[PDB]
């Protein structure tokens, strides 16, 4: 817990975290692909110009 | 009939020299164009090697 109890607090400011270690390993994952498959865009992107 | 002959002969070959420079011209864009595609990074060094055979 990172607020002090009784305090005023504004939005979007955190409060708990509750410790991911599930959702940073599917993120991992879902970047791994991205990461992939950007530069596979990109490439295309270059070579459609050429019409190769 | 040999002089006939031999003017056939140079009015096909004339032709078939011209389909052929069009055969090579085919070729060399085909080969820039995966050129290009190696030089990008989608295709290996082996397409470019049985393409420039």
């Amino acid at each position: 817990r990172l607020f002090k109890e009784g305090s005023d607090v504004k939005a979007g400011q955190q409060l708990y975290q509750i410790d991911p270690a599930t959702y940073e390993a599917d993120y991992q994952s879902a970047q791994a692909n991205l990461a992939s498959t950007q530069e596979q865009a990109q490439r295309y992107k270059l070579l459609v110009a050429d019409q190769a | 009939a040999s002089v006939a002959t031999a003017y056939l002969t140079l009015k096909a070959d004339q032709a078939q020299l011209q389909l052929t420079k069009d055969t090579l011209g085919t070729y060399q864009k085909s080969f820039d164009l995966t050129q290009r595609s190696y030089d990008v990074g989608v295709a290996s060094a082996l397409d470019l090697r049985q393409a420039q055979t």
